RNA sequence: GGACGGUGGUCAUGGAAGUCGAAAUCCGCUAAGGAGUGUGUAACAACUCACCUGCCGAAUCAACUAGCCCCGAAAAUGGAUG
């Protein structure tokens, strides 16, 4: 898996799409339109970690608001717990109601059946 | 499990849970995943998990004796033929019939590329035709005993053939070349060693369940009924038109060798 | 001989991303299936391994204590415990 990171709607940034290659495997501003036409949704906000696969003159990306990003978007909080496992530097206390509905979008991709099972993953991952 | 430290990690506790689980269900089947991957097992387990469910354990799995010691039967260590557990077995306890379970498990198996050094479960074959790969080390295919040539600037397999036979080990080189070809020969899932239901022990030859062979024997057996029905003249509904003609055919016939014209 | 997915683990930093350094070690989906044991490339690239299973079949491992021996142990005209 080869890491790019993005903020909603961006294109062409010299530090982020040049020394990580232009996906399409040649031609930045294929992927630079292709990510932007997908990831221009709501405003640029908190970052998603976004994932590249490269094929024979093709780019393709996995975003599925990458679980720390799903929590990031539900919270409205841009970082992660710093001084850990204990008592956050930012103020991001997730609701019970946030935690099921994120798990619901995760629930093909935690391979899932039950909610009260996929709630545990995300709760371990949201308090770590 | 997640409790990696010494605390149980059980003996008699899981065997007691396994105990009630045999006693709960009518049919118990003993099966092999060892061929199957981890996820691949979960997805077969998923189908079974809706209908009625299966457990793994070790020598605590041999304790088909304690359940039998609880009830009165013959699925155990003592009365059974030779206990059909093999290495890497689990137990599937169910509401589902044995024939149906065999079809469920055996009929839907998941394909899974072969492995180097694994014994082929079935004959492996390669098809003739262009690989679509440009010229390179075609020689590796020939080393494997796949005849090959360059045709139209592409590497092609000359003819179909069986690369390895069933029960024979797959060489490393062979596996690697088959994989490059994109060939996925092997079928994995839970293999059935045995089934118990209601005082009887069923082996995998039973469970793979013939079934066309009775359609021919039913049609023949019905033709045996039908035959008897035309010739005999015994007419409730089916048999009845076929008989009438037997007095006439025999007569129409009587005209053919002969020397009246009438 | 078995190890899917969340997820190219959060910090930090050219850089970890299992594998410089430091959170943190849960679970769905599971019969077994750790956010990993040592080998990698500037960095990107694979293989094994935790746990679990087979084959094998019977003792194993940990630890205290003690004896003798062994070691430390090189010198002068020629070898000995008389």
């Amino acid at each position: 898996d080869v890491f790019v990171r993005v903020t909603g709607g961006e294109v062409g940034a010299a530090s982020s799409l040049a020394p990580k290659i232009g996906p399409l495997g040649l031609s930045p501003k294929k992927i630079g339109e292709d990510i932007a036409k997908e990831t221009a949704k709501d405003w640029k906000g908190l970052r998603v970690t976004v994932k590249l696969t490269v094929q024979n003159r093709q780019a393709k990306v996995s975003v599925v608001p990458s679980a720390a990003a799903l929590v990031i978007k539900a919270l409205k909080e841009p970082e992660r717990d710093r001084k850990k496992v204990k008592n956050i530097k930012h103020s991001g206390n997730i609701s019970l109601d946030d935690v099921i509905e994120i798990a619901r979008i995760m629930r093909n991709r935690s391979m899932a059946k039950e909610m009260a099972g996929t709630v545990k993953e995300i709760l371990g991952t949201c308090v770590s | 499990m997640a409790i990696k430290r010494t605390k149980a990690e059980k003996k008699v506790a899981y065997d007691k849970k396994l105990c009630q689980l045999l006693d709960e269900y009518t049919k118990v089947l003993i099966a092999v995943a060892d061929n199957v991957g981890s996820n691949q097992l979960q997805e077969i387990r998923k189908g079974l998990r809706g209908d009625s469910i299966v457990l793994m354990g070790k020598n605590t799995l041999i304790r088909r004796c304690i359940k039998v010691h609880a009830d009165n039967t013959g699925n155990k260590e003592f009365l059974e033929l030779m206990p059909l557990l093999v290495g890497n077995v689990g137990l599937i306890f169910t509401k589902g019939d044995l024939k149906e379970v065999r079809e469920e498990v055996a009929k839907y198996k998941v394909g899974a590329p072969a492995r180097v050094g694994l014994v082929a479960p079935v004959d492996v074959v390669v098809p003739p035709g262009n690989t679509g790969l440009d010229p390179s080390q075609t020689s590796f295919f020939q080393v494997l005993n796949i005849p090959t040539k360059i045709n139209k600037g592409t590497v092609e397999i000359i003819t179909p053939v069986e690369l390895i036979k069933k029960g024979d080990k797959v060489g490393s080189s062979e596996s690697a070349l088959l994989a490059k070809l994109g060939i996925r020969p092997f079928s994995y899932g839970l293999v059935i060693t045995n089934v118990y239901d209601s005082g009887s022990v069923f082996s995998p030859e039973v469970l793979d369940l013939t079934e066309d062979d009775l359609m021919e024997k039913f049609a023949s057996g019905v033709s045996m009924v039908a035959s008897v029905s035309l010739a005999i003249s015994y007419p409730t509904i089916a048999a009845a038109p076929h008989m009438f003609l037997n007095g006439y055919k025999n007569v129409l016939a009587v005209a053919v060798e002969t020397e009246y014209s009438y």
